[PDB]
């Protein structure tokens, strides 16, 4: 009965799919038109904002709640720290990227061709900021993939459609990442036919 | 102390109301205990409630003004004690 | 709805379609 | 333990607490009547002889359940509506029902 | 420096509700914290250097500052356990993380809009605000709080935004205020609130 009103394209809907297909939840998605599902979800969703989860009693509309509920209720494998010191690191590191980078990509798509450059290169120099650090752990500040990298796998995958890429530096210690996380069955069996033509993988 | 309610039903000419008034007045003397108006003679709370109804000092009308007078005088205890947050904050 | 319980039904129908 | 203190607490729980004697094939509404118990010693539920013609009870082995009205509105319905001194007129007709038999 | 002890570091705000929402849960767990009522134009030095996002409030405990209204009051409810503030069942837990999202995105904009809005919006918002807060009247009869017996964080998102009721020009109107107005007698004068209230935010109570 666990339904999902995912978008077929948007990184948010691609966010939750990585969590579902990772934990092993037996779910069933009901697509949206482009990023607009029907008017028949306003009853279970006064916001009408995808994604939205519905499992027999519940209604939830956010990447925060929808993605952490599936962690606090389907325990293993766990996608978070264990002791309260480090959750605030992960719980806040994902507040960075969801505030700086994600809304930064608005003008790259929802902003005119002038501001597409205004967001393009000022962000690329950030893209290799944590790039050398990948010689610390395999994943983004973790030896075992967790919720924090859940905002990058659906973010990195949207690179060639967006426009910014790797050229010389920024690809030395960085491209090892996407060749290590893009093969996991979770991100393997989460890719859709619409979100796939944004690259050649 | 009370064998028949034939006399405590002439103030209220209806059996199915005598068992409603006295069922409610006989709670005030048990929970949130008020005081039995009659002098009790080592009786329960039920039969004490049925002994006021006969002497007119309780009925379905008196049993509200007796209380709603109190429900707002506790709100007189609201505002007058509301001065306690009036003079405690300045 | 008949007896001691008939009283309280005087009030239930006096709410719906009203206040 | 049946300590000798409870035999004096039990008699104040039964001050004015009507019970509900009722016989088995209850034909008419006079077949259920409350009563105010009085503690005797034995194992037979005594019963005033006038009322035994409402239950239609001979005393040759007939038994009788005894319920207990529990709440506070339910031991007034057993004292106003159902008490045994209110039913001295059978509902089927004005003729009495407590005729000395 | 700032985190040099085992003590906190909170560059709170003296009027901004993010401080006053945090300090309730901040002090409701009985922890020795440091209050610094500071301004946006001129806060203290540490609030701008180690705070590369520069919000209000900002809590710092031996590793880094934590800036948010949610990340803070979550970090304390997950590290200082007793007494508890959020339920156990993850079904009715994240929904308790939903009213907090249906308030910061529902009844926050009615405060900023009344802070920078036109003359009719200030009552238009006060229109959509005052009556709507009466549309939630019968809730309180069932539960002594916002659909939860225990004092939980979803209640703490209300009272700081029920303590600024007339401070931005609001007063109740209609039948059934005795259920909600009487409810305010049950929350507005608690140790978690009484000792926590900023006296600057009090003077709009008379
Ligand atoms: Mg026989």
């Amino acid at each position: 009965v666990m339904t999902l009103f995912s978008g077929p394209t948007d990184i948010y809907s691609h966010q939750v799919r990585i969590v579902l297909a990772e934990k092993g939840v037996s779910f069933e998605i009901e697509h949206v038109e482009k990023d607009n599902p029907p008017q028949d979800l306003i009853d279970l969703n006064p916001n009408q904002s995808v994604p939205t989860l519905v499992d027999r009693e519940l209604t939830l509309w956010e990447s925060r709640i929808i993605m952490e509920y599936l962690d606090e209720r389907f325990p293993h494998p766990p996608l978070m720290p264990v002791y309260p010191v480090a959750r605030g690191e992960s719980r806040l590191y994902m507040h960075r990227i969801e505030k700086d980078w994600y809304t930064l990509m608005n003008t790259i798509i929802n902003g005119s061709a002038s501001e597409a450059d205004a967001a393009r290169k000022q962000l690329r120099e950030e893209l290799l900021a944590i790039a050398p650090v990948f010689g610390q752990k395999p994943y983004f500040l973790s030896d075992e993939f967790s919720l924090v990298d859940c905002y990058l796998a659906p973010l990195l995958w949207r690179l060639p459609q967006l426009g910014i890429e790797f050229s010389g530096p920024g690809a030395k210690e960085l491209k090892g990442y996407m060749t290590r996380v893009f093969e996991r069955d979770s991100f393997l069996a989460s890719l859709t036919e619409a979100e796939r033509e944004m690259r050649l993988g | 102390a009370r064998v028949t309610v034939q006399d405590a039903v002439e103030k209220i000419g209806n059996r199915f109301d005598l068992v409603l008034v006295a069922a409610r007045r006989a709670r005030q003397m048990q929970v949130g205990g008020k005081d039995p108006l009659v002098p009790e003679e080592n009786d329960k709370t039920t039969v004490i409630a049925l002994r006021e109804i006969e002497e007119g000092l309780i009925n379905n009308q008196i049993l509200d003004v007796r209380e709603r007078q109190e429900q707002q005088e506790q709100e007189a205890a609201e505002l007058q004690a509301v001065t306690a947050i009036a003079e405690g904050r300045r | 709805p008949a007896g001691t319980g008939y009283a309280y039904h005087q009030d239930r129908m006096r709410r719906r379609a009203a206040g | 333990r049946e300590e000798a203190v409870v035999w004096d607490i039990l008699d104040e729980v039964i001050r004015e607490h009507p019970v509900l004697l009722n016989r088995a094939p209850t034909l008419h509404r006079l077949g259920i009547q409350a009563f105010e118990p009085v503690l005797i010693e034995g194992k037979a539920i005594q019963l005033h002889p006038l009322v035994c013609a409402a239950y239609n009870a001979d005393f040759d082995g007939d038994q009788m359940a005894v319920h207990v009205p529990l709440t506070l509105e339910a031991q007034l319905e057993a004292r106003a509506l159902m008490m045994s001194t209110n039913n001295i007129l059978s509902p089927a007709n004005g003729e009495p029902i407590i005729v000395p038999s």
